[PDB]
């Protein structure tokens, strides 16, 4: 959705999405569908907005509740944004692998940088299932066979839950004394150095050298799980 | 005297109710403001695994970041020997962020967590609370600090992404993971031009690039501090007008 | 009249600003993921002895906002809770020093 | 005591001779003023009936207009209790602007005066200087007359120009009469890219455009209304050096 | 000597100051469709009670310009003129005060 409100003459002097075929519309979670077709790069291009020398072929889709497998412009896999020139004419591919049940709205589209979305057509297609089937297989150069849907997973929550609980303590380590009221006070009265200890003064050395060390070999230990 | 306490046991529950509210409260004030500034300097690179790079992300994220422990520290170091100044902000964003991802990012618009997970800035934020509660001096945490603050962001996150950066030989080119995530799960209103990631350039050598990022970023960070101490001084002031 | 409170009556009034000063917090959470602004803000001048000669500058950083001269300065403008902390305590510091020693 | 005057009546002749020289000063200096800042600021689309668009004009004429009216107000208002501080900086304009159209774009170039008309500023300058006078606050002023000056400004012009927005087939393409008069009266110094109306995006949506501009400017009114009430104030200023 | 005059001749001057700030109006005038500019600051400051501890802030605006530091300010520079009425104002309002009572 969405298009209807763009202005009528952007959509009409702007690219021609013709003969697209949808090679489904009804899917079940992990297989495929194609949308393909040709566009015109309408020589007329209106002036506000930018000629597509860096354009990206996307797809419209609340989320990815499908998975863009691939999309080709001329036999060549788009993975990155493209330069397309007016006047030209040009066929598309894109493979959509569906993930989320739902009744969804597909788009195919093309966004130009300094210009906007350009929207094409779109015929609704449905998935059916449980999204928990979904499984996005890939074969590293490594390989190594991984699933891209949940690779490195527990590693992000690992660190990152390792890390918080490192910072809460340090804040804790404190919050166990009184914190602003006596603290305070302590500062004003001109005994500012009667409230970090010696004790606290390297407690603090501890968290230092160890958020250090810590960084360092993890650091050489991810350098050999993944050389 | 007259006490606003009728038993010394009193004037100690109280001068740690206020303890809770204010901890609770600069929490969560700093949060939202922590966590607005870095969405609209840093956030771009910090929401997808396919923009965290080498040049810009190593560049961007530190200096936007070590604002605001800055300012906090400036406070409440100096007005209170708290030591917890930069860890209450950076444990601030991380709760803001992260309850952003999963609840949104992966609650209600379905991208893999493991594409949307945040930027890791906690260990530059106990670095930088020590060297200032050793020390007690501004300038030796903004220029030992500072460089500490750049140079710890990549290692502090490698051990994340590395898993994301082996190479796939996908459809005929060579992507990393991470390459494929932003690929695969389509962000219709962000699409891939609108990245900022290093390409190359004829000036310049491949790696190294993130080492000498992360220097620069280091000697920017020292100049955020010394600008941001100052700023936060001024933001702790009981004047009235 | 209330720049002359019995202390122990002054200081369960700093307890109610900063359930004022708490609420508003949570607003501002709420609002990264403007009323009690005022709330607060009134009750410190109402009602508080230490706020009655003509509004903080930092609190009204802390309301106000860019609107002194993007949205990254209302970011940059909680930073003002600071100065409101800064003057709570030092009020209360007063009030409770003693009571403390 | 002793008088400058010899009669309680020469007293009151004086005293209003005085109104007619500052009358007639505070009327020319603050119009060539007025006029040059809104001819430099506003003044292209303010020259030609195919520059008077939706999107720009509607923004800036009312935005670079403000100016002045919020520097005099701030003096006289506050100092005399003087009521006709907006409205005698657009009485200057118009009566610069319209010298120049009359006797100079049609006078000596030829220009058809219903190619060459100015914008209608008085309006504003009215409902501005009424808010003022009641209510008397500089803030409910900023807020409740900066949205008046720009919601007002193309009302205030659309009984206007209206006639010249009938679309005409003019050798094969759709023109307004204005576009019309664009393309007819030669203006050898002044080609068709320079100008500066609204042209369409693929992020927009058409008509609405007029309104969403007008309040845009209503806003970025009040800011400049603000900024330059405090630049009057400045202004009147009896401080010696 | 002319810190000192007849209240009657001071007036007197201060009309014809505003016949200089009255022509220079019109030089302004035509300037938009520098002489002056001087030979009423001079009179001012030569012959006026009210301008002799040193040349006016506002005055000098409205005959420097941007020469303090494109051509809007020597457009804003003209809101000068607003400071330069206040103090006519003010010290004809003294002169005259008595008398309209
Ligand atoms: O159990 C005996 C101890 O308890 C009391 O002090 C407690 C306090 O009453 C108790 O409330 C306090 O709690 C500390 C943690 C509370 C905040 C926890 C964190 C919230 C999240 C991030 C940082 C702070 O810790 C102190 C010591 O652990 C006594 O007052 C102490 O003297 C005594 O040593
Ligand atoms: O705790 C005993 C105290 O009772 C009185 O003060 C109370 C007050 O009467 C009491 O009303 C008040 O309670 C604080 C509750 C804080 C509200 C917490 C949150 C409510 C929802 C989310 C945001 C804020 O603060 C004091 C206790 O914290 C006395 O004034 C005190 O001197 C005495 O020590
Ligand atoms: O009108 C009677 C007055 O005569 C004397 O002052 C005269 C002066 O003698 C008289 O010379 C002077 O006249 C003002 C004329 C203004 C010149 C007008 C324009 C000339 C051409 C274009 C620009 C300026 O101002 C006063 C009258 O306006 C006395 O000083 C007054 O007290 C007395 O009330
Ligand atoms: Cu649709």
């Amino acid at each position: 959705h969405g298009e209807k409100s763009q202005a009528a003459f952007m959509r009409m002097r702007t690219i021609h999405w013709f003969d697209l075929n949808w090679s489904k519309d009804q899917v079940s979670v992990n297989e495929t569908m194609s949308i393909s077709g040709k566009f015109h790069v309408f020589a007329g291009w209106p002036e506000t907005v930018d000629k597509p020398e860096v354009a990206f072929l996307n797809i419209g889709i609340p989320g990815p509740v499908f998975i863009r497998a691939g999309s080709w412009i001329g036999g060549q896999l788009v993975p990155r944004s493209v330069s397309l020139e007016l006047g030209e004419t040009y066929e598309f591919k894109v493979l959509l692998k569906a993930r989320r049940p739902g009744d969804w709205h597909v788009h195919t589209m093309m966004n130009v940088q300094g210009g906007g979305p350009i929207i094409g057509p779109g015929k609704w297609v449905t998935i059916t299932g449980s999204m928990g089937d979904f499984k996005n297989p890939i074969t590293t150069l490594t390989g190594e066979t991984i699933d891209l849907e949940t690779y490195a997973l527990d590693g992000v929550y690992g660190w990152h839950l390792f890390w918080y609980l490192l910072g809460v303590a340090w804040m804790v380590y404190w919050c166990r004394k009184p914190v602003f009221i006596p603290r305070r006070i302590a500062v004003d009265a001109g005994k500012a150095d009667s409230l970090i200890t010696p004790t606290d003064k390297k407690v603090g050395m501890a968290f230092a050298a160890g958020t250090l060390a810590i960084v360092a070999v993890s650091m050489g230990q991810a350098n050999e799980k993944y050389p | 005297s007259q006490s606003a306490v009728r038993s010394r046991a009193e004037a100690v529950k109280v001068s740690r109710t206020f303890d809770y509210m204010i901890l609770f409260t600069v929490f969560f004030v700093v949060l939202g403001g922590y966590h607005i500034h870095y969405m609209l300097t840093g956030g771009d690179w910090d929401f997808w695994t396919d923009w965290k790079d080498r040049r810009l992300w190593v560049t961007v994220a530190p200096i936007v970041s070590i604002t605001f422990p800055a300012a906090v520290q400036a406070v409440l170091w100096w007005r209170y020997r708290i030591a917890w100044g930069a860890t209450l902000c950076v444990l601030g964003l991380l709760l803001g962020e992260w309850i952003n991802r999963y609840f949104n990012f992966w609650g209600w618009t379905y991208f893999p967590v493991n594409f949307v997970f945040p930027s890791n800035l906690m260990p530059g934020a106990i670095v930088l609370d020590v060297i200032l509660m050793l020390s007690n001096s501004m300038t030796l945490t903004a220029v030992v600090g500072g460089l500490a603050w750049g140079l710890l962001f990549y290692p502090g996150n490698w051990p994340i992404i590395a898993p994301l950066h082996v190479p796939v030989e996908y459809n005929g080119m060579m992507m990393t993971l991470a390459d494929l995530q932003g690929y695969h799960y389509v962000r219709t209103g962000t699409p891939e031009y609108i990245r900022m990631v290093e390409k190359g350039t004829l000036r310049t050598f491949g790696k190294d690039v993130a080492p000498v990022s992360a220097f620069f970023s280091g000697f920017v960070s020292i100049l955020i501090y010394f600008l941001w101490h100052f700023f936060g001084s001024w933001f702790g002031s009981e004047k009235f007008v | 009249k209330v720049m002359s409170i019995t202390p122990r009556e002054e200081l369960r009034r700093h307890f109610t600003h900063w359930t004022w000063l708490m609420m508003y917090g949570i607003a501002i959470y709420f609002g990264a993921s403007i009323i009690t602004g005022g709330a607060s803000f009134l009750y410190a001048k109402t009602r508080l002895p230490t706020y009655q000669q003509g509004l903080s500058l930092q609190y009204l950083v802390v309301v106000v906002g860019p609107f002194m001269i993007g949205f990254v300065f209302f970011g940059w403008s909680a930073l003002g809770v600071l100065g409101v902390i800064n003057i709570e305590l030092g009020a209360l510091s007063k009030l409770l020093k003693k009571d403390l020693a």
